């Protein structure tokens, strides 16, 4: 079996910006006809992997020009002129010379540009969620940038953590922001048994708070 | 086009056997080769076999030998996998791929496989006005929590497909093995309260549909 082994694993790039993304064989996959099949592959998320590189060189039709594959037996380099914001996703090397065929571990693509500070938004209980007995606070932290952004719940002034479920939405490809959604799940038991629900918002781009609250 | 239907999301115990397909149309079924590859959590990849569907020449990865089986229905244009002895690491998404004898070509949409040893439990959709948060007066936010759900495959649409933008819908957490997932959608003030908005919610594995709105 060939080891594929893919770095960079995560690389943030900004718009308009060169990338380069690296796949090495544990041993030479140039194949005995004399060509070397190393393929680059481009998942985005919520999708599958397309082919965007076969024989190192060679681009698919259709696939931007931007794209150019090159390297030596051992190495090989996919390479990005002017990273887009549609270049995200987790790009693939393959090598179907040896077999049984193996893929390179992958690497990501995240797009740098201007911070953003996420609009916030609280969510009280819903009606139905009371009458059928549990509580459900959501908290939804939309378009931001950069990642690393924390929430924290607070009850009645208190900071509140078990119970709280964080979801991220993949970084949007039009915009290049995220959006994440908290939910401070509680049964409505200890629920009446409070007034004020804070959603506080932590990030890295002004470096102060947005807070939203509530109070039943 | 090359349009390779390989579909349906489908959960089975363990111990159990399944089989998916490919519906190969735009082309020879019989000229290409189809290839079977795991995608592991949207993470790791790797090769399961191929099959050439004109003579049944087939190989595979030492690996999946044990549990893999690739054959292809020739008068219907179908490739299959079946895949049995299903513990846990089965779960994850195959897809189906089309290959010349030197290259890959298009690959089908995927199919998620869930091992699972638990039932199919609907969502419960509740949906989420404001009152409490950015003011509705510009543009609000609105919300639908799809909470305790099970197996993970749940569709989130709004305005019965006819509101698309600004929708933000996350991924979905597993709390004691139910999925609860949450999408948003940013709209102007003129349409909420004063246009209806409905969240449109479906879940295959239960023939759950449910289509909502507040107050
Ligand atoms: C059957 C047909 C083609 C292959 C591939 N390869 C073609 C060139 C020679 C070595 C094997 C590798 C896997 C993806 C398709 C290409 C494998 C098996």
């Amino acid at each position: 079996d060939v080891l594929m082994t893919q770095t960079p694993l995560s690389l943030p790039v900004s718009l308009g910006d060169q990338a380069s993304i690296s796949c090495r064989s544990s041993q030479t996959i140039v194949h005995s006809n004399g060509n070397t099949y190393l393929e680059w592959y481009l998942q985005k998320p919520g999708q599958s992997p397309k082919l965007l590189i076969y024989k190192v060189t060679n681009r698919f039709s259709g696939v931007p020009d931007r794209f150019s594959g090159s390297g030596s037996g051992t190495d090989f380099t996919l390479k990005i002129s002017r990273v887009e914001a549609e270049d995200l996703g987790v790009y693939y090397c393959f090598q179907g010379t040896h077999a049984p065929y193996t893929f390179g571990g992958g690497t990501k693509l995240e797009i740098k540009r201007a911070d953003a500070a996420p609009t916030v938004s609280i969510f009280p209980p819903s009606s139905e969620q009371l009458t059928s007995g549990g509580a459900s606070v959501v908290c939804f932290l939309n378009n931001f940038y950069p990642k690393d952004i924390n929430v924290k719940w607070k009850i009645d002034g208190s900071e509140r953590q078990n119970g709280v479920l964080n979801s991220w939405t993949d970084q949007d490809s039009k915009d290049s922001t995220y959006s994440m959604s908290s939910t401070l799940t509680l049964t409505k038991d200890e629920y009446e048994r409070h007034n004020s629900y804070t959603c506080e918002a932590t990030h890295k781009t002004s470096t102060s708070p947005i807070v939203k609250s509530f109070n039943r | 086009e090359v349009q390779l239907q390989q579909s349906g999301p489908e959960l089975v115990k363990p111990g159990a056997s399944v089989k998916m397909s490919c519906k190969a149309s735009g082309y020879t079924f019989t000229d290409y080769y189809i290839h079977w590859n795991k995608q592991s959590h949207g993470k790791s990849l790797e090769w399961i076999g191929y099959i050439y569907p004109n003579n049944g020449g087939n190989g595979y990865n030492h690996k999946f030998k044990g549990k893999a089986t690739l054959t292809v229905d020739k008068s219907s244009s179908t490739a299959y996998m079946d895949v049995r002895t299903l513990t846990s690491e089965d779960s994850a998404v195959y897809y189906c791929g089309r290959s010349t004898w030197d290259d890959f070509d298009y690959w089908g949409q995927g199919t998620t496989l869930t091992v699972s040893s638990a039932k199919t439990t609907p969502p419960s959709v509740y949906p989420l006005a404001p009152g409490s948060a950015a003011q509705t007066n510009s543009m609000v936010t609105l919300g639908c929590l799809v909470k305790g759900y099970f197996p993970e495959p749940v569709t989130l649409t709004w305005n019965s497909g006819s509101l698309s933008s600004g929708v933000h819908t996350f991924p979905a957490v597993l709390q004691s093995d139910l999925y609860t997932l949450s999408s948003s959608v940013t709209v102007t003030s003129s349409p909420r309260p004063s246009e209806t908005v409905t969240c449109n919610v479906a879940h295959p594995a239960s023939s759950t549909k449910v289509d909502k709105k507040i107050v």
